[PDB]
Parts: structure tokens; sequence; C-alpha cells
């Protein structure tokens, strides 16, 4: 009804596209409700190009104390622009939220696509998953070359565009640590998208990213993560136990190469986990799985997976689809909060 | 003119019973009956019973989900408050008075009661106008440098109050007067005469143009545009059966929305206009209670149309009603 009206405004924006302040971008329906604020599609009023506007609400920022995570995402995306990391176009604030306005990935996200392909389709076909995984690896490699440990990687942070090339995003879950100080205790990332090292509050390096990669591929094929089945929605403590102990059942839906790749990563120990051996980023590349991948074509973003999003097919949630998280109960901002908000803006 | 003129009253029933003087304190039985009062009281009871839960829900649902507490919902909260002004200003008073068979709060009471009822209905009126504007601006995209952000939202809300006060405040300063309407157990606006001594004529013209005709034009414009847009959009995105059905349904809804504005304010406008264009009428006094019934019911139907048929609110409401 009204949700269809919101869908109609989205269709209108797409049509225009095919052919600051947030007042300089016409705003459409949300594409998800982040941890902080709305994340809606939007279109430049003066350019006629579509951008996503990840809004991080000031209230919600104060509640979780998510100031560090925001600043990280800004600086990283601002510096790193490729065909596997989304370009950042603007970083401003309003009076209600901080904005990162980034280049479109109109084709929806991999997480959506698990369920959008068809619910009676048990995840992606093996070649299609392999292609996306390879593209994620090149993106991880680029981060590692700048000495960035990303920690939490997950399907919803791997976005599809309409060219059938994927890019990572949400780089606020990262920490930048140069080689020779990568190791250091810490807990970071969202549970069930974390590696053993992180949960135990132990030293970590690039290894954790390869664990996440494994989780991602497993989820692409089986339509479920390793740490939850489809009847599991268990609390954090049990989820932590799954990550730490389990090497799950590996479907025969997998190719032998893909099966083997999953087996290696979801087996505990970084030394026995592909990639990290001496800390290689090309340790992944030796697996028979990548016999179907050419490195030159990978680096140029020319890999074509089965199913490529159309520009006359809409990918996005309805505008009123929200998650809802703490906003003020009579609570007024500190000076410090305001100072972070101005500092972020540029 | 066909009623009874007085220097502080205008009974829309002819003087011939000799008790048509001062309907403020005169028992009304020379233009009404006890059974009609029971029906009046029944109707007012209904309007409270439906209106109060409906408006409470609008406020309530936003509080249970954090994300609903956002600028674009402000106008909806305003609508619910406006409606509650109609409940406590209009409905409750009229229910009390009707059972005595006349208005018992006196001339001063009449000015108060009439003010709160008018104020209520006018904030409601202008909410509906602003809502149509906002929908037109956001979806059809005709204007630049407008958004429904926090500052804009607040301005929008404030505007409905200002326009409402601009109508409700004049009869208190002798630019018009509040005097019993209907069965004379509710107080309405004097518009039955162009009585210069209280300055009725200019006020009636002002009301008809600014508070009916202007709204009517805006409502037709906005909603016409909206239907155009939604039809066009559906044509440009034919691949979902749901979306095509929805487009037809939305168009139907929009007709209902326009009609709902008409029902509420057209009776008052119609009656007022007719007496002005041609002196005298064959309108009764029970006839004048008919416009009030239609107007008052908008406290029920406006949130039903504009709240209930949106997905998020539905889910939340269902959850709470089915244990929550
Ligand atoms: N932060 C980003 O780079 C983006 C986030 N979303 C959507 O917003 C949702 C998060 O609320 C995601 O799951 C996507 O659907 C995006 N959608 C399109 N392009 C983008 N660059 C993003
Ligand atoms: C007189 C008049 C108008 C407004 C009447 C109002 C506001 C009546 C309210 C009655 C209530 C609230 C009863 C309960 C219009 C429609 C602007 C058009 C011009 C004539």
């Amino acid at each position: 009804l009204e949700t269809v009206v919101a869908n109609s405004a989205f269709i209108a924006a797409r049509g225009s596209f095919d052919a600051m302040g947030e007042d300089w971008f016409l705003d459409f329906r949300v594409l998800g409700r982040g941890g902080f604020g709305e994340v809606f599609a939007c279109q430049m009023k003066a350019t006629g190009k579509l951008y996503a506007c990840k809004k991080l609400n000031k209230k919600r920022l104060k509640k979780r104390k998510g100031y560090q995570g925001a600043m990280v995402e800004k600086k990283i995306l601002a510096k790193v622009h490729s065909r596997f990391i989304v370009s950042l176009a603007y970083a401003f604030e309003t009076k209600t939220d901080l904005c990162l306005v980034m280049t479109i990935m109109n084709g929806g996200d991999i997480r959506y696509h698990i369920y959008n392909v068809d619910e009676d389709n048990p995840g992606f076909q093996e070649p299609r998953a392999i292609f996306y995984t390879a593209q994620i690896v090149s993106g991880l490699e680029h981060l590692h070359q700048r000495n960035i440990i990303y920690r939490d990687l997950k399907p919803e942070n791997v976005l599809l565009d309409d060219d059938g090339n994927v890019r990572i995003s949400d780089l606020g879950l990262a920490v930048e640590l140069k080689a020779g100080q990568t190791k250091t205790k810490g807990y970071a990332g969202t549970p069930g998208f974390m590696a053993p090292e992180l949960l135990l509050g132990e030293e970590y390096d690039f290894s954790v990213d390869y664990f996440a990669l494994g989780v991602t591929l497993y989820e692409m094929i089986a339509a479920r993560g390793p740490f939850r089945a489809r009847g599991e929605k268990v609390e954090n403590k049990e989820l932590k136990q799954r990550v730490l102990e389990q090497a799950v059942t590996y479907p025969d839906k997998f190719s032998p190469a893909s099966k083997d790749f999953c087996e290696a990563l979801l087996q505990k120990d970084p030394e026995k986990r592909l990639g990290f051996r001496d800390g290689s980023c090309d340790g992944l590349r030796t697996h028979p799985l990548f016999r179907d991948i050419s490195w030159r074509q990978l680096e140029a973003g020319m890999l074509t997976p089965p199913f490529v999003p159309d520009s006359r097919t809409v990918y996005a949630k309805n505008i009123q689809d929200v998650g809802a998280f703490s906003t003020v109960k009579g609570v007024a901002f500190e000076k410090a909060d305001t100072e972070f908000f101005q500092e972020f803006a540029s | 003119m066909n009623g009874t003129e007085g220097p502080n009253f205008y009974v829309p029933f002819s003087n011939k019973t000799g008790v048509v003087r001062s309907p403020f304190e005169a028992p009304q039985y020379y233009l009404a009956e006890p059974w009609q009062f029971s029906m009046l009281a029944a109707y007012m009871f209904l309007l409270i019973m439906l209106g109060f839960p409906i408006n409470f829900l609008t406020l309530y649902v936003t509080v249970q989900h954090k994300k609903l507490r956002t600028p674009l919902n402000y106008i909806l909260l305003n609508l619910a408050v406006a409606d509650l002004f109609m409940v406590f200003g209009g409905f409750t008073t009229t229910l009390y008075t009707s059972l005595h068979g006349y208005f018992v709060f006196g001339p001063t009471g009449c000015n108060l009661e009439g003010f709160f009822a008018t104020l209520g209905g006018e904030i409601a009126l202008w909410s509906l106008v602003v809502l149509a504007i906002e929908r037109y601006v956001v979806v059809c995209k005709p204007m630049s440098n407008f958004r429904f952000g926090e500052n804009h939202a607040i301005m929008g809300v404030a505007f409905t109050w200002v326009m409402a006060l601009a109508c409700a405040a004049p009869p208190l300063v002798g630019w018009s007067r509040y005097i019993p309407e209907g069965m004379q157990c509710s107080c309405g606006i004097d518009y039955y005469t162009p009585h210069e001594e209280t300055n009725n004529e200019s006020f009636v013209i002002y009301m008809f143009v600014v508070h009916f005709i202007i709204p009517l034009i805006v409502i037709f414009f906005c909603y016409g545009q909206l239907v155009f847009t939604v039809k066009e959009a559906a044509a440009q995105q034919q691949e979902s059966a749901t979306t095509q059905k929805a487009e037809k349904e939305v168009t139907r809804m929009v007709i209902i929305m326009v009609i709902a504005f008409l029902i509420c304010w057209l009776p008052y406008a119609g009656v007022a206009f007719y007496i002005f264009t041609h002196q005298g009428s064959d309108f009764g006094p029970i006839f004048m209670t008919i416009p009030a019934f239609f107007a008052k019911t908008s406290a029920v139907y406006n949130p039903v149309i504009y709240i209930m048929m949106n997905k998020q609110f539905r889910n939340c409401m269902v959850t709470t009603l089915c244990c929550g």
C-alpha cells in the first residue's frame, strides 16, 4: 500500500538513473536498517547518480559508544578505492546522523541473494559461489597490502552491483595494524562472524579474515552458516562454542574442491587454515578450487558469475522495514559526543 | 435568514413558540424531542468509544519500536493529538449537555466549548492537507530543497496549529461568535447571518475560501498526482503481480482519502454557501446536526486510513494484541 508507494518512489529513482546535507539527495526507501541509523538509497539532485547513504544516527551512536568504529570505516574507505572496495564520494553530517555516501551496488547484497535466488534453491550453484569468493579474496588481499586486518567479514557486507562484480564494504569492523604489531589481544566483530582467536581474547592477524571467508562460502552453498543450522537461534555463549569447537558436516552439494576448501578453513588452527601458513595472502590461491580462476582477470574485475542483476529489477527492502535500537529515554548528549560528530564530518 | 436573529444568538429554527429567545438556557423541546437527544447522546458516545482508542494507538505504536520515533512520523502523532482535541473539546461536552436537553455551560461555556471543538477539527483538517503535500513532495518529486527531515517535520506540525488557531481564535474576539448549533446542545460557529455588528460576513467568506476551497484544491491536486505517479511506476515495473494489484488498490484508497476530506467539511461549506447566495433556506435545526456528525467522525476515519493500512504498524499492533 504505502509500502508500494515507497516502492514506486524507488522505481522512479531507478528509471531516472537508468536514463552537504541530505537535502541535496532525494531520499528513497531503506535497503536495511544498520546498527546505527537508516541506510537508504538516494540520488544526487544535481548529478542524477545513485548513491547509498549509510546514516549513523547520533542517538544510537551514543548508546553503543560506536564512535571508534565509525571513524575507522571513514578513513579506510576514503583511502582505499578499487573495483573490490566501494568508492566513497562524500562524508558529511546532518544534525541527527553522520553520513557516508558511497557508490552504488544496485544488485543487492549476497545475504539477500541467498533467499532471493529462490527459497527452494539450496544456495548458489558451485561456479557462481566460487566466482564471488574469488572476488572477495582479491578485496581481502588489497586490505592486507595496506596492512589492514578486517576481522568480521560476512555475506551482507559483500555487495553485488549490476555488472556481476562484488565489492566488500562496512570496513568499520577493521583495525589498521602494520606488520609486526598485527598480533595483539582483542575481541572485535559481531558473534557468529568471528574467528576462534577473537572470542578467546587472543592475538590475531590476517588469519581471521580467511576464517570468515570459509564461513561465507559455506553459507553460499548450504544456505546456512556453520554456527547455526536453521533451527538454531541460540544465545551468544552457545554460538561462541560452535565457532571454537566445530568442524561441521560438509554437504555433497559441494564440488570436491569447494568441499576441501571449506574443510581446511573450518578446521581449527590458523596454521591449518588456508592463507595463513607463514602469513601468505596467496596461500588461498594454491587450492585446486582456483583452477577456474585466472589472477589477471580477477584483478581486472572481469569475472562473470551465473546470474547478473538487472537495472529494471529492483533490489531493496520496503521503507518502514526497521530493526529498531535504543534511542534516548530523556538522555542528552555530552560535549564529547558532539565533538566526535563534528570531527567525523568533512 | 429563516431562523431567529438575536444580538447574541441565531436559532436556525423560526420564532413562533416565543421561547426561541436565548437557546443558551432555554430547554430545547421547541425544535427537538427527548428521543432525538437519546440518539444524539448515542452518536457522541460512539465517537468517543472509537476515537480515543484509535488516537491512542497512533501514539502508542511509535513508543514500542525505537526506529518509529523519527521525523516522518511526527505529523501522524500530530494528527492523533488533533483528533483528541475534537474528543475532549467537542464530543464529551455535547454528550453531557444532550441528556439535560439543552446546553448547560452558558454563554461563556459556549465560547470555550466551541473554541476547543473548532480548534480540534481545524488542526485535523490542516494535518490532512500537510500529509497530502508531504506525500506529493516526497514521492512525485516536484519541488527541490524540501525533505521531511526533523526541521521540516516540526514546521509542518506547527503550521497545522497556526492555521487552526487562525480560525478558532476570531469568534472569541468578536469577529464572529460561538452560539449553539444542531439541536442547540452543541456550540458551533455563527455563519447563519452576515450580521455586521459581530462582523460575521467577512469571517464566513474567510472560512469558505481559506479553510475549505484552498484545502479542496490541494487535496485534489496532490492525490491526482499521486495516482498518476503510482500508475506510471507500476507500468515501469511489471514483473510483480502483487505490485499491479496494489497499484489499483492504492488508486481506490486515494479516492476514499479524497472523499473522506469531502464528507468532513463539505456539509458545513454547502449549507453556509447556500444561505449566503440565496437568502432563506428550508434547512431544519436537526438538519444542522447532520454536518456535525460527518465532521466529528473524521477523528475515527483519518488514522484508520493513514496508519492502519501500513505494514510496520500492523505487525506491531498484531504482536501486542496477541499477547505482548
Ligand atoms: N554501506 C554500503 O556500502 C551499502 C549498504 N547498502 C545496503 O544497506 C544495507 C545495510 O543497512 C546493506 O545490507 C545493503 O542492502 C548498500 N546498498 C547499495 N550500495 C551500497 N554501497 C550499500
